């Protein structure tokens, strides 16, 4: 009422492409307690690993890391079917607790990093300074993520519905198709947006019929 | 979204 313990920084975990997402805001009160449901990047995925992070920069290497930890036992399944939820609580004492837990298999392990752990109050002022000083470098690295992940489901969801597809599919169609998606994955290895967007133009333009069969 |  004088006084408040709040977050001096935001806390999340690593998401595929290598960006931090938020679990709990900056000058956020405490005590708390935030969860959000995560999935796997790839088919037969067996685990997820939890990466735990402080800081405001979008890309999880320019953020503090407080530890990580693995939750195996994930049955398989097609990508982005499983549901890890993950969940941030800090109770009273400034003790930080991140679960992990495979809501089909009811595993789940933890994490607990102490109220003392992370950047002391000049790393912070520093860590602030830096994200405002990068919202530009940040903004254009997240729209690359984003686009990156975009072509990869554009990528995973046409080699799907052409085995589905398979004898339906005209041997011209198949090819063009063929061609485009292996430029994708090429383009993907890249840090060129422009060029993934155009391969994904490229793919587009050539599905259309693989799209009403599919 | 989806981790590694």
């Amino acid at each position: 009422v004088l006084l408040l313990d709040v977050t001096p920084l935001s806390l999340g975990i690593e998401t595929m492409g290598g960006v931090m997402t938020t679990l709990i805001a900056k000058n956020t009160t405490i005590p708390t307690k935030h969860s959000q449901v995560f999935s796997t990047a790839e088919d037969n995925q067996s685990a997820v690993t939890i990466h735990v992070l402080q800081g405001e920069r979008k890309r999880a290497a320019d953020n503090k890391s407080l530890g990580q930890f693995n939750l195996d036992g994930i049955n398989p399944a097609p990508r982005g079917m499983p549901q890890i939820e993950v969940t941030f609580d800090i109770d009273a004492d400034g003790i930080l607790h991140v679960s992990a837990k495979d809501k089909n298999s009811g595993k789940e392990q933890k994490i607990t990093i102490k109220a003392s752990s992370g950047l002391n109050e000049d790393e912070i002022q520093k860590m602030v300074r830096d994200a405002e000083a990068n919202a530009e470098a940040d903004r254009k690295f997240e729209e690359l993520v984003q686009t990156r992940n975009q072509g990869d489901h554009l990528l995973h969801s046409t080699r799907k519905q052409v085995e589905e597809a398979g004898d339906k599919l005209p041997a011209d169609d198949k090819t063009a198709i063929e061609s485009a998606l292996t430029a994708l994955e090429t383009a993907l290895k890249g840090e060129d947006k422009a060029a993934i967007e155009a391969k994904m133009q490229e793919l587009a333009q050539v599905s259309q019929k693989l799209m009403e069969i599919a | 979204p989806l981790l590694g």
